[PDB]
């Protein structure tokens, strides 16, 4: 699911060097195990800039004709020291063109936001509230169209459209109408810190979202928490875990996992295979550190085909034994991120089903689920859900959820199936 | 974190 292109770029060094900054090399690795040169920063005004060609994230493939394969971070620092002033780069680019083709919340076309925040002021305003326009408008627009509205509702009331929607609204439905109006890394780091209570510790939301995120959103994530916050991330689940549990969660959160690269390693695919069979269900205990490394560092299509080949080793599946080796939080973050590497919208679809099965409702993990993926995976979700239970994904909402709240769940499953 | 100049 990505785009690569190689570009030569040729640029001069200016008054101010070439204006970017290279991360990366055998002892300082970019992602895990990647010796790649890359780009983490581009100066305003500097040479690469005003050139436009390269971007951040760029992969360095040489410099005068000169490879940065296999090379220590200072020995590709000094072919940079030493090049003259004109220096040729051939770059290499990855690319994400996918966005929300797979969500059920789509972009409004017809899309007005000083009209949409008018008619929300009214709905707010009506003698009773009227949900029912708050819940059709918000539900049916996208992320950011909502963050418009929010702007021009601030504009035109000099009211917070969050704090008024608090007033307005109650219960459940309360619940998922402000989850909305959050973007995606708002949303995944208030829920984060709303799950950090010292020895309370909600660990299944931590699970849920560290296990779930990939390196884009995760780094997101980590930049929002600290503006919000004041504070890192992973220095709040530091303070808020223990034992093997917290080496797990604060290596997946730092969102460093291996690209998935253009060759398949089937060497590496068997020997990781072997690794996590000695480790484990071969040996008595077992080698925890092994399992975190292997299962956190490597791309999420190489460890797919680390678990089938795990098979072929062992007379249990990756996820049975789990069961067989670990017990508590350790072993359900083990079961979340097997299943989030494995097929990651059957697993928010099993969640799902979980939330709904029996009595009552998990509202929680229900409402934070249909916020975060509508526009990611939703529609994935549904086929799984309906592949697997029977009945679509809105026909379990429906049985669990009665009133406004059912309706906005129901859109933002998007549809029957 | 951060890189090197160049
Ligand atoms: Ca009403
Ligand atoms: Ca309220
Ligand atoms: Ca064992
Ligand atoms: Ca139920």
């Amino acid at each position: 699911l990505y785009l690569v292109t190689e570009e030569e770029i040729n640029l001069t060094r200016g008054p101010s060097g070439l204006g970017f900054n290279i991360v990366g090399g055998t002892d300082q690795q970019y992602v895990s195990n990647d010796s790649g040169i890359y780009v983490s920063r581009i100066k305003e005004n500097g040479a690469a800039a005003l050139d436009g060609r390269l971007q951040e994230g760029d992969k360095i493939l040489s410099v005068n004709g000169q490879d940065l394969k296999n090379l220590l971070h200072q020995d590709a620092v000094d072919l940079f020291r030493n090049a003259g002033y004109a220096v040729s780069l051939r770059v290499q680019h990855r690319l994400q063109v996918q966005g929300s083709a797979y969500g059920s919340v789509k972009a409004y076309t017809n899309f007005d936001a000083e009209r949409d925040a008018l008619n929300i002021e009214t709905a707010i305003k009506t003698k009773g509230v009227d949900e029912v326009t708050i819940v059709n408008i918000l539900t049916n627009r996208s992320n950011e169209q909502r963050q418009d509205i929010a702007f021009a509702y601030q504009r035109r009331t000099k009211k917070e459209l969050a704090s008024a929607l608090k007033s307005a609204l109650s219960g459940h439905l309360e619940t998922v109408i402000l989850g909305l109006l959050k973007t995606p890394a708002q949303y995944d780091a208030s829920e984060l810190k709303a799950s950090m209570k010292g020895l309370g510790t909600d660990e299944d939301s931590l699970i849920e979202i560290i296990c779930s995120r990939t390196n884009q959103e995760l780094q997101e994530i980590n930049r929002v928490y600290k503006e919000m916050y004041k504070t890192d991330l992973e220095k709040d689940i530091i303070s808020d875990t223990s034992g093997d549990f917290r080496k797990l969660m604060v290596a997946l959160a730092k969102g460093r996992r291996a690209e998935d690269g253009s060759v398949i390693d089937y060497e590496l695919i068997d020997q990781d295979a072997r690794d996590l069979y000695d480790a484990g269900v071969k040996r008595k205990g077992t080698d925890v550190p092994k399992w975190i490394s292997i299962m956190t560092e490597r791309s999420v299509p190489h460890l797919q085909k680390v678990f089938d080949r795990y098979k072929s080793y062992s007379p249990y599946d990756m996820l049975e034994s789990i069961r067989k080796e670990v017990k508590g939080d350790l072993e359900n973050a083990f079961l979340n991120l097997v299943q989030c590497i494995q097929n990651k919208p059957l697993y928010f679809a099993d969640r799902l089903y979980d939330s709904m099965k029996g009595k009552g409702t998990r509202d929680k993990v229900l409402i934070r689920i249909m916020v975060s993926r509508s526009e990611v995976d939703m529609l994935k979700i549904r086929s799984e859900f309906k592949r697997k239970y029977g009945k679509s994904l809105y026909y379990y909402i429906q049985q669990d959820t009665k009133g406004d709240y059912q309706k906005a769940l129901l859109y933002l499953c998007g549809g029957d199936d | 974190g951060g890189g090197t100049s160049v």
